[PDB]
C-alpha cells in the first residue's frame, strides 16, 4: 500500500 | 545551535514524527555534510523501523517519490530540510 508525495524547499 | 523543528508533511504516526526529529537532531549534532546526515538517519530508521528507508537532506530541492502509507515525513530542522520515507 503506497502513495505519491511532492516536497519543495522554501 | 537549537534549530526549530517544523513538520511540513507527514504520513506517519506521531510517535515516529518525534523519533524522526530527534534522530535528525542527533545527526546534525554529529555531522556537518548533508550526505553524512542523510546516511545516519537512513541507517537508524532501517534499524529502528525495518528497511527500506531513504533520506534526502538539503537547503534547496524538490522531490516526487512513492512511499508506503504511514512512512513518509518532510520537515525542516532549522534551515535544513529533511525528507525521510520508506519504499521497498
Ligand atoms: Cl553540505
Amino acid at each position: 500500500p503506497t502513495k505519491d508525495s511532492y516536497t519543495l524547499t522554501e | 545551535c537549537d534549530r526549530k523543528a517544523v513538520i511540513k508533511n507527514a504520513d506517519m504516526s506521531e510517535e515516529m514524527q518525534q523519533d524522526s526529529v530527534e534522530c535528525a537532531t542527533q545527526a546534525l549534532e554529529k555531522y556537518n555534510i548533508e550526505k553524512d546526515i542523510a546516511a545516519h538517519i537512513k541507517k537508524e530508521f532501517d534499524k529502528k523501523y525495518n528497511p527500506t528507508w531513504h533520506c534526502i537532506v538539503g537547503r534547496n530541492f524538490g522531490s516526487y517519490v512513492t512511499h508506503e502509507t504511514k512512512h513518509f515525513i518532510y520537515f525542516y530542522l532549522g534551515q535544513v530540510a529533511i525528507l525521510l520515507f520508506k519504499s521497498g
